[PDB]
């Protein structure tokens, strides 16, 4: 579990079940499942950055709103 | 009286043609639905999902439409012809 391997895994999974969906062999283009594994790892990973990065800058402003809360008195 | 042409090939190169259209009427043979090579689909058949034609099937529905269900095989050697009335 690094945040890439479920990537590609998902990626791969989704594209099968894009593939299977439509009543045809799983397995019908391995380019685009190759591409769909990259495009599934880049998204994960993105997604984990922007969690971290979403937490960030909403602790940033969580203290600011207590803050001015705080000045109540 | 019968008289040769030059216009007969005997050697038909391409091959056989397992789909033949007739005007706009066409062979609707859907997905993960096998049809072996040798299989003739002429006139209007539709072979739905799921079903399967085997080879020497001679299906033609140049008179009437002709229709295979779903998960419905029709064997080796089986010809389906429609009339009229
Ligand atoms: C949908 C199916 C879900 C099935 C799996 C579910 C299980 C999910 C856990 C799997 C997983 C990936 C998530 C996959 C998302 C799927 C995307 C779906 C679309 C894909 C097509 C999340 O696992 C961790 O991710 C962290 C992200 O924040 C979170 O920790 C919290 O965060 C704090 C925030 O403020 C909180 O304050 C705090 O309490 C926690 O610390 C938690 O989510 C969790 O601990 C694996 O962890 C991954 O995240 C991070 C940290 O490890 C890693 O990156 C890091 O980046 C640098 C600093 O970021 C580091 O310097 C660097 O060292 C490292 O590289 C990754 O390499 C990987 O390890």
């Amino acid at each position: 579990i690094s945040a890439t391997m479920v990537g590609a895994l998902l990626g791969l999974g989704t594209q099968m079940y894009s593939n299977a969906l439509r009543k045809l062999p799983y397995m019908r283009h391995p380019w685009e499942h190759v591409v769909g594994m990259g495009l599934g790892a880049v998204f994960a990973n993105q997604l984990v950055k922007w969690d971290v990065k979403l937490k960030e800058d909403l602790d940033v402003m969580l203290a600011k709103a207590r803050a001015a809360n705080e000045r109540r008195y | 009286q019968v008289t040769p042409s030059p216009d007969r090939v005997k050697w038909d190169y391409r091959g056989q043609r397992q789909i033949i259209p007739l005007g706009q009427w066409l062979p609707k043979v859907a997905v993960d639905a096998y049809v072996a090579p040798n299989v003739v689909l002429a006139g209007q058949v539709t072979v739905w999902d799921g079903s399967s034609v085997w080879n020497g099937a001679v299906l033609r529905g140049d008179l009437n439409k002709i229709t295979v269900g779903f998960c419905s095989n029709v064997q080796e050697r089986c010809v389906v012809h429609a009339a009229w009335s």
